[PDB]
RNA sequence: UGCCUGGCGGCCGUAGCGCGGUGGUCCCACCUGACCCCAUGCCGAACUCAGAAGUGAAACGCCGUAGCGCCGAUGGUAGUGUGGGGUCUCCCCAUGCGAGAGUAGGGAACUGCCAGGCAU
RNA sequence: GCUCAACGGAUAAAAGGUACUCCGGGGAUAACAGGCUGAUACCGCCCAAGAGUUCAUAUCGACGGCGGUGUUUGGCACCU
RNA sequence: UCCUCCUAAAGAGUAACGGAGGAGCACGAAGGUUGGCUAAUCCUGGUCGGACAUCAGGAGGUUAGUGCAAUGGCAUAAGCC
RNA sequence: ACUUACCAACCCGAUGCAAACUGCGAAUACCGGAGAAUGUUAUCACGGGAGACACACGGCGGGUGCUAACGUCCGUCGUGAAGAGGGAAACAACCCAGACCGCCAGCUAAGGUCCCAAAGUCAUGGUUAAGUGGGAAACGAUGUGGGAAGGCCCAGAC
């Protein structure tokens, strides 16, 4: 079990993300299976520890997200191009 | 030999866009080889400058197999 | 048909070509010149190029 | 390349060439059993008469469908019914066919008939 | 010492170097140095941190170089009034942007690898990482 | 009204290439023959004419298959117009526009006029 | 009917020397000093393979890297 | 002096003693038209015949050709007979 | 005829680079049409009279040079040239701003408010101990503040 929180994103483009990693957050996306795909924000040292464990990757995850839990894979990561951060997840729905 | 040389510059390119209204006579692209073919009346000269042979607006689009360039007209 | 004032702000002294017209178009000609205008698409849009150097009172 | 499609090579630059003269073009199609022609609107979809020699009232007359004069015998009927619609001006498509025996005896016979080309 | 076998062109422009690398990920190998600026790596450089890091670890181990020397650069001799011509090839080198993998290493383990690492570093003129590989 | 074939199109790889299966009453293809029309820089191979004993093998057409092609979001990233700022070879902030690659995914085209054949 | 190719073509027809020189001008433009720059030059530091019987750093220091000074050869043509 | 590419900032134009190359002609067919045709290269077999020559077949798909630089074109060929 | 630890075309997979590579491809700009509002007709044509054809610096996009120069050569915008006033100590070209004249009135711009010198020794909460601020790199170093995990610990840790 690998628990992540999530909030909706009220905004969305270059100036609203750049933002959120200003704040400590990040911006991922769910899509996947049938529904509308979903913009979502994390904090970004959670998911950095989180992400350390190979299981990560391999695991099914489970995203809250305004008390809905989703059961998602880590489908495709961005990483910031030198210094050790984040800078989105794919997340499909498993 | 060195270099220090070249050309002088042919004045190429589209003369009247998509939308323009135009003489018959008037020009609509000049250029080396067909970047552009000649649709609806519209004649390729010698050197492939593009003409109309009637009165209308411009009207480019892509057509046939191989997704070529015609410019044609819609004669008002 | 519903009005809006506009206010020059900054000096057009080096400013671009571009938006010295378009202060023209709003017809607004000194600093703290203050100018009633309808409130349209195309007006809001003059406002917008010349944001910095206009205030806009509804 | 198998038959058709070369025969399709050698009648496209006769028939893009009659797309921007805006003409009405008497297609012809002649196999080793049959011979077929349209007269095929300006726009170059819609058609406005035919005759072949596998439509009844044309075979039932022949020795042969596909010869010299049952091409003849096309020639003649797809002129009839063409001048019947007001269609004297057409241009001849042998549609990548030699202008030669059978296809030259068909267009001979709509000249017979009035059509002009 | 790296330097193309033939090109089209003598002679290049001398351009910018703007925006983040391509050839980010340790592809090839477990670790690997990773450029933080932003630089210009010779060709001599590049030849001096190979030979230090092959020197560290004794051959074991395998070594990639992810990066070439494939724009020249000129120099005019000394006394030329300016013009008359552009100069002759000195020599030859790399751009790098910040995020671009230079060296891999396996076959060997990560105590002695940050050790060649930090040997190669001190020859480039350019600030570094050491990074492992990520699965994903 | 349905099924099948031919011709002329629109459309231009979601439409193609391969792989497997299948069609001959008509149609189509190969096919039979050549003194005559015509033809080969040699050759009835092709083109052409006169035909209808044989065959759907090849070709063509139809059906199936996600092997190769092909199309392809959302988000993020890159870039950049205007205004502002820095530690100013290069970046950051407000704001407007916003790729390419890739990911999910889609996909074994769709559509018109005329002719003929079989079924009802 | 012109390699009138100095190719909008001064004439059909034309090369040198001056330290014996002269006039008009230019710091629009060079030599000398200044200025900006610092490739070069000089001084320093970083890495440390190796030399030093043994031992990298007593003394040296390959392959490479980062600076200072404005001192040399330059570059620029801002001053005269 | 002229032609082509880049520099040139996705209309045109745009400098340097900036980076690369060409021309100062040829052809009564290498022009016109009607009809037809489709390339390079490699593999297999075959008298003299060899890595390389005429013959046959297959793969391949313009990697070819276009009188001559370069660029843009070209299968409806602007290529070949 | 046989073995090969030697170079290894093509194809296959992964991976970069390009002013003169492109099966992709913006922002801007440019051409055209329609529609408000605004601007002393600012557009175009024809006549009379010129000057000028040595430009400079600043920003952005490039060539050249050493991504040297208050260097040089293009593109585009600005200012100076032909522009005073305020700021940047002093400082054509930077920031603010366009001087018809007068006033011993007022409000603001950039930039400022301890004294020289007009205005806060203003308020609230942190940082620095180096006069850092008030000149600079690789590299070095138990300087000091904040943040998020990790290991070890009354079974006695450093």
């Amino acid at each position: 079990m690998f628990t992540i929180n999530a909030e909706v994103r009220k905004e969305q483009g270059k100036g609203a993300s750049r933002r959120l990693r200003a704040a400590n957050k990040f911006p991922a996306i769910i899509y996947g299976g049938k529904e509308a795909p979903l913009a979502i924000e994390l904090d970004h040292d959670k998911v950095m520890n989180m992400q350390a464990k190979a299981e990560f990757y391999s695991e099914v995850l489970t995203i809250v997200v305004d008390g809905k839990e989703i059961k998602v894979k880590a489908q495709d990561v961005q990483r910031h191009p030198y210094k050790p951060k984040l800078q989105h997840i794919d997340f499909v729905r498993a | 030999t060195r270099n220090g040389r070249d050309s002088e510059a042919k004045r190429l390119g589209v003369k009247r866009f998509g939308g323009e209204s135009v003489l018959a006579g008037s020009i609509i692209v000049r250029q080396r080889g067909t970047k552009f073919h000649a649709g609806a009346n519209v004649g390729c000269g010698r050197d492939h400058t593009l003409f109309a042979k009637a009165d209308g607006k411009v009207k480019f689009e892509v057509k046939g197999p191989k997704n070529r360039k015609f410019i044609s007209i819609e004669a008002e | 048909a519903k009005t809006i004032k506009i206010t020059q702000t900054r000096s057009a002294i080096g400013r671009l070509p571009k938006h010295k017209a378009t202060l023209l178009g709003l017809g607004l000609r000194r600093i703290g010149h203050t100018v009633e205008r309808e409130d349209t698409p195309a007006i809001r849009g003059m406002i917008n190029a010349v944001s910095f150097m206009v205030k806009v009172e509804e | 390349m198998d038959k058709k499609s070369a025969r399709i090579r050698r009648a496209t630059r006769a028939r893009r060439k009659l797309q921007e003269l805006g003409a009405t073009r008497l297609v012809v199609h002649r196999t080793p059993r049959h011979i077929y022609a349209q007269v095929i609107a300006p726009n170059g979809s819609e058609v406005l008469v035919a005759a072949s020699t596998v439509e009844k009232a044309i075979a039932e007359q022949l020795k042969y469908t596909g010869n010299k004069d049952a091409a003849a015998a096309v020639g003649k009927a797809v002129a009839e019914r063409a001048l019947e619609k007001g269609i004297k001006d057409v241009s001849f498509d042998r549609s990548g066919f030699q202008y030669h025996g059978r296809v030259q005896a068909l267009a001979d016979a709509a000249r017979e008939a009035g059509l002009q080309f | 010492m790296l330097q193309p076998k033939r090109t089209k062109f003598r002679k290049m422009h001398k351009g910018r170097n703007r925006g983040l690398a391509q050839g980010t990920d340790v592809s090839f190998g477990s670790f690997g140095l990773k450029a933080v600026g932003r630089g210009r790596l010779t060709a001599r450089q590049i030849e001096a941190a190979r030979r230090a890091m092959t020197r560290a670890v004794k051959r074991q181990g395998k070594i990639w170089i992810r990066v070439f020397p494939d724009k020249p650069i000129t120099e005019k001799p000394l006394a030329v009034r300016m013009g008359k011509g552009k100069g002759n090839v000195e020599y030859w080198v790399a751009l790098i942007q910040p995020g671009k993998v230079l060296y891999e290493m396996d076959g060997v383990p990560e105590e002695l690898a940050r050790e060649a690492f930090k040997l190669a570093a001190a020859k480039l003129p350019i600030k570094t990482t050491f990074v492992t590989k990520t699965v994903m």
